[PDB]
RNA sequence: CAGCGAAGGAUUUGGUGGAUUACUAGCUAAUAGCAAUCUA
């Protein structure tokens, strides 16, 4: 209900929820747009401060968001909201009742897809204005053409093409004439992730068994396959600072860094995010940067940096393992008990059902930090029980 | 009889000789001008 | 003395990225 | 603390089936209520009894273990007769049956249909917008195989054919630990940790009464026409409410209290 | 950071270029041969001509150095300056230097390679710029005054940091310090890269391989009681084990067998990886010494296998491959060896495989069962497989002969296997 | 080369100099509108110079299997699945609830035992109150607690008959000249054995006894035996049901301890042997299913005063059998000294020696040992003193290596005085003098 | 000496990362272009 005394303000102490985030560049900066339930949030990536929030909530929960340069495309129950600086600038109502599932942005054509393999693509009225505002057409993938959808994206250097990734097949489109062009081969198991590569026209796509196929869509083939035992894969990425490094993220909370020039595991990371809250929901390299931004479903966002090598002569063969860098988290379960620390209403304390205690700061949301459970040693001779 | 055949299974194992951190320091005294087959026999006799 | 496994101040270098704006066209 | 892991009465209250642990292995014992020594042991420590229910009519327990099996276990022949598998190796959280048809609920939130006359898996469905789920109860309206009542932490109601949430209820701050239908319109809910049972209407969803114990509830029995509700507190006392649905107009207190003290203090 | 370290970086960057007379003589006075006040008056042509003489005598004792005469020890090389030319030709320069360094890694016992490499040091400045390949090429000779000299003149790389109290000390660095050098995988991935280059150039030899293998088993020894470190350290030692078997030399093959046997007794591996290791060490087996050592290491690999499924069938394509590389009479005389190594689990799997995938020549299994003693679950599984074999194919004199031998010793075993499967009356019916 | 042809891009034309970012990929200052496939090739080269083209795409298009399996898996240890045995030098203990915590004790814990099949622990101390607990991993309570005045008990144990398994007699004894038997029947009926028939001049105490089955060997009246110690060299074997002196055996030199080793003879026949030591440490090994006469005698390699001998591996007092066919020949013997040196002997070759060498002669705990017991399956040896705190070690065998990870200094063992195992559960129980008995379990079992 | 006491305990010290002011994104020639380029 509406009130007359208290107005709601903000849900503080909340970082991620498990929706795959997106990233965007501005000059030589990087911002991370993460979802928190209904509103989203825009961090930066250098100091990982908060920068923006949506000025008002969404009707349903946000299911999928992406980001071009200034603009953030949120997607919930039936619509896609084009946002600027955390302020909504244009709704886009889809021509259905079907719930939207995924989207991509490229060139002029925005492209969103519902939960029945129906793809509304939209077009900018003027090839000069800032965001796609005008409905162009509606493609529809049928069950003859492939399975039910799981991602879509326009990989690079393709003249107004698109790549829909189903559960059984990869299938391109020419979005100007609305035409399919190239259905791929058959794939014998369910695939769940597909991210493009910074090399020419190939896309890495990982299955429910732990294999990564590398489809070359211009050739229509596969180039290589990375096999991994019984890992429910969740999120791929590539590193683009020259030294080629693939990075898979397994929903068992694993992050595996593969070299590709010599097909070797560089370093595994175990239990980076918690298993039960989804594992590694989304992990990506910032392009032209040797850092990693991971986000789990357990209300945590992390950055892992790759150090320079210690072998000044060998170089790319000896790779230092990833350090841990800045991270922002809350507790991952609903908070049990809540206090206010100071009279100035600056710090507040939470203690949650996951047995952690945090000092949130409701003034500036990079000051919130976990209190630490390291016992002061008994200076009378006793041993800690 | 399943725990009996399991107990016979664990009975059928002889004394191995484990490795420990100061078992192979002696090889560095005769790493010089020694044929590698004789080295392999030396490491197997210090192993078992 | 052990090998100095040592971190440093990290810095975000310049990005250099293809953008998708040049990937569409129009019939003339 | 109780060395009984869990226990349940047969309908009409003559036998008790209780799971205890005995040298890191659970064993199930049955006992009448006016000696029996057929302890069904379990195999290993990684296999413990999560939930159990009598059936009614070759007399049998069914025992949902913590791996994805329902051991339909006869009491006369001292062994598990049938082993209802699931597809996942996930630990189940509750079972409830009506006639032939039986429902199981997973840790991965799925709902499983079984039939103890034909030993198949009928259907298999997870649903959106209910995630932490730990116990259900089929709502009886004669042959209402539809409209079962699922509960953890906010109680939901589910038709089995339209397969959506039809009505949500104010749950508790804790996970629900007892969920017992008492009439054709009312059901007891009670969480763990809390002293506060509450009767909910299943049509309008308004709380009629809140039953206040004097300690934490552990289990409860009720009469057939809900004219008497006996709960057992956590500290081992017993609180029996007489006539809980007749009006202390909103929060009914404990009517009679029974403890069993020895003569040794 | 701060200014002092911020330009100590550029000092280390431009340490190779001499900027005046004092730094020029402090840079030129580094030498593998002469001391400081002698070396500060040499010119380039002097050390070049005696190095070229050292090179041509080294090239007639090894015919693969005239290429370095043509492209690195030529007359224009005394005018070729290193830090005056672009990154691509300096890349050509130092990979040619690395080729020379791994090629001349063997010759360091004899002074022609010292005088051959000292001009390379004095001119192309490998004692400051190309230091890594130099150190881990001459690391075998660590009790020698050539290594003490080269470590006294080197500028020490960030990996070899444990040696920095052995610069200009008369004590050679000890074996414990060599292990503590080898004891991190940042060094080990480097050293495996270097050994990969040595394999694909075939510059491997009996002293480098001996030293490498001895330090690797000492690393595994230090990481005996660290399960996480040992599991971290698997996929590099096993990696170069498999890359070491891909070569042709008997010495690197038996070095692969050595690291494999010590690693298998270090920690219990899985059945699939130990079977892949068995077929891998078999799939490139040529010389007789490699045959002998590989048989010993296969027996010990299978002896250090626990859990159920330990004495099961090795499959068909590894079984016929084992029989192709090793005939039956070699197995028989190896079992006839008087030292009697413990090979009971491998021989058990071998008996079950010869009874299931050949089922034709049972004189072999009877003979070697006579030749060794064997434990009870092993012989129980053998006679169970024999029961299944005797019922699928018709009984023979060899089969009933070994059966009555297992009557003659330990009757109640085959009685209890008949109690599991049938009855001794039914077995005498099938007699 | 392309598996598909778009057939639409070649008829397009784009003025590339409309904006800033698309005007650098011209090639002349007079060309304005370019063809589609030319445009694709131009921006394709622009992509290939904005990210370079590495070698791993043009590598290929998918003696090797070691590399292949090594690049496949991560966990390079099989022990997740079965393991069937112990891992050496690092065991998987966990802690449980303190088994004295429900109803505590006051004196030391001089005896501690398990029921052979039922989940029952027995505790007995000098405060002459033998308690019995039902034990489990969460909260373990006191079933009964017999108290008997004027008899501070020293050692006490369970016993079941091998034949009909429905006897469940406790036997208890202290420093006095009487011991007590008990048929447990969930008000108790206990009998007081004190009738010494043959020898009455050799017991100043009953404080050391064992209980052991035997066969009749002309019939099969398998029945019990109490084995009491004496004072000079005397150990007397009684009956357990009746109380008759069966016979006695004297060794030369002072008895320090003794143990019982059974061995099968046929399917349904078995033979019991008693092993006894001096302080000097030459043992007598004599069967007692016929009359008690020495069939083997040899000598421990060392020891000035040896303190405690315990056999194990197969079945024994602490791990008893239930069916007569379920009885098993032992494997390991162990002898422990006042100096702390425990030798452990194999007994698959050392029935032939007449002077056997030890498999290992370990010494890790310094002071004198008091209790040592094997596992019910013969993989853990458990050694413990009664002199200093944290004076217990666990030895993995057949590798004969002490476990390193446990016990640390921070374990709350206390000054240990007794220890016992589970028959099956791998549930270990330690007792000290200050009263409490603590409980651990071994996760491999 | 004691007790405390779940597969160690107790200290010295470097580096990095987050705070120490109250969280509206980068650059430039700034009612716009850039982020692959401001050049013709």
């Amino acid at each position: 209900k509406n009130s007359k005394i208290f107005s709601p303000f903000r849900i503080i102490g909340n970082v991620s929820n498990g929706v795959p985030f997106a990233t965007g560049t501005l000059g030589s900066t990087f911002y991370i747009v993460t979802c928190v339930g209904k509103t989203f949030q825009i961090y930066d990536a250098n100091t990982l401060h908060l920068l923006f929030v949506s000025e008002k909530e969404t009707p349903s929960s946000i299911v999928a968001l992406s980001a071009h340069f200034h603009y953030v495309y949120a997607a919930y129950e039936n619509k896609v909201g084009i946002y600027k600086r955390g302020i909504e600038e244009h709704l886009l109502e889809l021509e259905t009742d079907a719930n939207v599932e995924h989207l991509c942005i490229f060139g002029d054509y925005l492209c969103a897809s519902t939960d029945d393999n129906s793809i509304f693509i939209y077009k900018k009225s003027d090839p000069q204005d800032k965001y796609p505002s005008e409905f162009y057409t509606k493609l529809t993938v049928t069950e003859i053409q492939g399975g039910e959808i799981v991602s879509l994206q326009h990989l690079a250097t393709y003249l107004n093409k698109l790549t829909v990734v189903t559960k059984s097949n990869v299938l391109l489109f020419n979005v100007r004439t609305g035409k399919l062009v190239f259905t791929s081969n058959e794939f014998p198991d369910q695939i769940t992730t597909a991210e493009p590569a910074p090399v020419l026209d190939i896309i890495a796509l990982g299955t429910v068994t732990g294999e990564v196929i590398m489809f070359n869509m211009r050739k229509g083939k596969r180039i290589r396959t990375i096999k991994i035992p019984q890992s429910r894969i969740s999120s791929l990425s590539f590193r683009t600072d020259g030294s080629s490094h693939l990075s898979v993220g397994t929903s068992s909370g694993d992050l595996i860094f593969y070299d590709l020039d010599r097909r070797s595991r560089i370093h595994v990371l175990k239990n980076i995010h918690r298993e039960s809250y989804g594992g590694v929901t989304q992990a990506t390299f910032l392009n032209g940067q040797p850092i990693i931004v991971t986000s789990g479903g357990d209300n945590s966002l992390k950055e892992y940096v790759f150090d320079p090598s210690l072998s000044q002569g060998s170089g790319d063969v000896v790779v230092q393992p990833p350090r841990y860098l800045r991270s922002r988290g809350g507790h991952s379960q609903p908070p049990s008990y809540i206090a206010f620390a100071d009279s100035q209403s600056h710090f507040m304390l939470s203690a949650s059902k996951d047995r952690s205690l945090w000092s949130f700061s409701l003034r500036k949301d990079a000051q919130s930090q976990e209190m630490s459970q390291r016992l002061h040693k008994k200076q009378d001779g006793g041993r800690v029980g | 009889d399943e725990e009996d055949i399991a107990l016979e299974f664990i009975n059928g194992e002889k004394k191995d000789k484990l490795v420990n951190m100061n078992s192979f320091t002696s090889m560095f005294d005769n790493i010089q001008n020694v044929q590698m087959d004789t080295f392999f026999d030396r490491v197997m006799k210090v192993l078992t | 003395p052990k090998v100095v496994r040592e971190a440093k101040k990290v810095e975000m270098t310049e990005a250099r990225a293809y953008n998708a704006d040049a990937d569409t066209a129009k019939a003339a | 603390d109780s060395p009984v892991l869990q226990s349940a009465y047969d309908p009409s209250g003559q036998y008790l089936c209780y799971v205890t642990v005995a040298l890191d292995k659970q064993r199930v014992g049955v006992q009448p209520t006016q000696w029996n020594e057929n302890f069904l042991y379990l195999e290993d420590s990684k296999l413990k009894v999560t939930c159990l229910k009598w059936v009614n009519d070759t007399v049998a327990i069914i025992l949902g273990m913590n791996n994805g099996e329902i051991w339909l276990y006869s009491v006369l022949a001292n062994e598990v007769t049938y082993k209802f598998t699931t597809g996942n190796s996930y630990e189940i959280k509750d079972i409830d049956l009506m006639g032939n048809q039986l429902w199981c609920i997973d840790s991965s939130d799925a709902f499983y249909q079984f039939d103890l006359l034909q030993f198949k898996l009928l259907q298999h469905f997870r649903i959106n917008n209910c995630v932490q789920l730990n116990k259900l109860t089929i709502v009886p309206a004669g042959d209402s195989v539809a409209q079962l009542l699922v509960a953890s932490h906010s109680i939901s109601l589910i038709d089995i054919e339209e397969k959506k949430v039809v009505m949500t209820f104010p749950g508790h701050v804790s996970p629900v630990s007892t969920l017992q239908v008492i009439t054709n319109e009312f059901f007891i809910s009670g969480a763990e940790g809390d002293r506060f049972l509450n009767v909910y209407d299943i049509h309008s969803g308004m709380t009629k009464c809140v039953l206040v114990a004097e300690s934490d509830i552990k289990e409860l029995s009720h009469s057939g026409q809900a004219d008497s509700i006996a709960v057992t507190t956590e500290d081992g006392s017993l609180e029996i409410f007489v006539d809980p649905l007749v009006s202390g107009n909103k929060s009914k207190k404990s009517s009679k209290k029974i403890q069993i003290v020895s003569k040794d203090g | 950071s701060s200014l002092s370290d911020q330009l100590a970086q550029v000092a280390s960057n431009n340490a190779t270029v001499a900027l005046d007379r004092k730094r020029r003589q402090k840079l030129h006075s580094a030498s593998l041969i002469y001391n400081s006040k002698t070396a500060a008056t040499q010119d380039y042509d002097f050390i070049f001509e005696n190095a070229s003489k050292a090179l041509e005598e080294l090239s007639q004792i090894e015919p693969k150095f005239a290429i370095f005469s043509r492209t690195l020890f030529s007359e224009s090389s005394i005018s070729l300056d290193r830090n005056v030319q672009t990154k691509e030709e300096i890349k050509d320069l130092d990979n040619a230097i690395n080729a020379y360094l791994l090629l001349a890694s063997s010759k360091w016992y004899l002074a022609p390679t010292l005088h051959a490499t000292e001009w390379l040091v004095r001119r192309f400045q490998i004692h400051v710029k190309n230091t890594e390949m130099l150190l881990l090429s001459t690391l075998n000779y660590y009790q020698t005054p050539v290594f003490k000299r080269i470590l006294s003149i080197i500028k020490l790389p960030p990996l070899f940091n444990c040696l920095s109290n052995f610069v200009r000390s008369e004590k050679p660095p000890t074996a414990l310090t060599m292990i503590k050098l080898f004891n991190d995988m940042d060094f080990l991935k480097l050293y495996t890269s270097y050994l990969d280059q040595c394999i694909k150039h075939n510059a491997t030899y009996t002293n480098q391989l001996l030293f490498t293998t001895c330090c690797f088993i000492n690393v595994v020894a230090f990481n005996s009681n660290n399960d996480e470190k040992l599991n971290q350290l698997v996929p590099i030692l096993l990696e170069i084990s498999a890359k070491l078997l891909a070569s042709k030399s008997k010495d690197c093959q038996i070095a692969a067998h050595t690291i494999l046997v010590v690693f298998a007794t270090a920690l219990p591996l899985k059945k699939t990886i130990i079977l892949a290791a068995m077929e891998t060490i078999l799939s490139n087996l040529d010389a007789k010494e490699a045959k002998h050592s590989a048989l010993l290491t296969i027996c010990k690999l299978f002896q250090t296998l626990k859990g159920q499924g330990n004495v099961d069938q090795l499959p068909s394509k590894i079984f016929k491959l084992f029989d192709s590389k090793f005939d039956t009479v070699s197995i028989l005389t190896f079992l006839d060896k008087e030292d009697k190594p413990v090979c009971d689990k491998f021989i058990t799997s071998y008996t079950r495989s010869i009874a299931r995938y050949d089922r034709s020549k049972l004189n072999i299994i009877l003979s070697l069962l006579k030749k060794i003693r064997l434990e009870r679950y092993e012989v129980r599984l053998i006679i169970t497989d024999l029961i299944y074999l005797s019922e699928i194919l018709e009984d023979k004199s060899q089969l009933v002969e070994l059966f009555e031998y297992f009557i003659s010793i330990n009757e109640d075993l085959v009685l209890k296997c008949l109690k599991s499967l049938g009855l001794t009356g039914e077995l005498f019916e099938i007699r | 080369e392309a598996a598909w042809i778009d057939s639409d891009d070649e008829k397009i034309k784009v003025p590339i100099l409309v904006t800033n970012k698309t005007k650098k990929l011209r090639t002349s200052y007079n060309e304005s509108k370019i063809n589609g496939v030319h445009y694709i090739n131009r921006l394709r080269s622009q992509f290939e110079k904005i990210y370079p083209r590495p070698k791993w795409v043009d590598d290929e298009s998918d003696i090797n299997a070691l590399t292949k399996i090594l690049s496949t898996t991560y966990n390079y240890k099989d022990t997740l699945s079965n393991s069937k045995l112990l891992p050496p030098k690092k065991l998987d203990i966990v802690r449980l609830k303190d088994a004295n915590a429900s109803h505590p004790s006051h004196s030391a814990i001089q005896s501690l035992s398990f029921h052979p099949s039922k989940p029952l622990l027995l505790t007995g101390g000098y405060d002459k109150t033998l308690r019995i607990y039902h034990i489990d991993g969460k909260t373990n309570h006191l079933v009964t607690s017999l108290h008997l005045v004027g008899s501070p008990i020293q050692t006490c144990t369970f016993y079941t008959s091998l034949s009909n398994q429905n006897q469940q007699n406790i036997f208890t004894a202290g420093r006095r000249r009487y011991m007590h038997s008990w048929d447990l029947s969930l008000t108790a009926k206990i009998e007081k054995f004190s009738r010494l028939y043959g020898h009455e001049s050799t017991q100043r105490s009953f404080e050391n006894f064992k209980v052991a089955h035997l066969q009749n060997s002309q019939t099969n009246s398998v029945h019990g035996i109490v084995l009491l110690q004496g004072n000079n060299g005397w150990i007397n074997i009684l009956h357990s049901t009746s109380g008759l002196w069966l016979m006695g055996c004297k060794i030369e030199g002072v008895i320090t301890d003794f143990c019982i080793d059974y061995q099968p003879i046929s399917r349904g026949k078995f033979r019991t042997i008693l092993i006894a030591v001096n302080a000097y440490g030459e043992v007598w090994e004599f069967d007692l299913n016929k009359n008690g006469h020495v069939i083997r005698r040899w000598k421990d390699q060392g020891g000035v005063g040896i303190t405690k001998i315990q056999v194990g591996g197969g079945t024994t007092t602490t791990c008893p059998a239930l069916q007569i066919s379920k009885i098993k020949q032992n494997r390991w013997l162990a002898v422990g000294s006042e100096s702390g040196f425990v030798n452990l002997y194999d007994r698959n070759n050392a029935m032939t020696s007449s002077t056997p060498t030890p498999v290992a002669a370990l010494d890790q705990l310094t002071t004198t040992i008091s209790n040592l017991q094997f596992s019910p399956d013969g993989q853990i040896l458990c050694m413990a003193s009664r002199a200093v705190k944290d004076a217990l070690r666990l030895v993995h065998l057949p590798s004969c290596s002490v476990f390193s990870n446990w016990p640390t200094s921070g374990t709350p063992l206390g000054k240990v005085t007794s220890v016992a195992f589970s028959p099956s559960g791998g549930l270990l129980a330690v007792g000290n003098e200050q009263g409490k008995v603590r409980l651990w379990k071994l996760n491999h079992y």
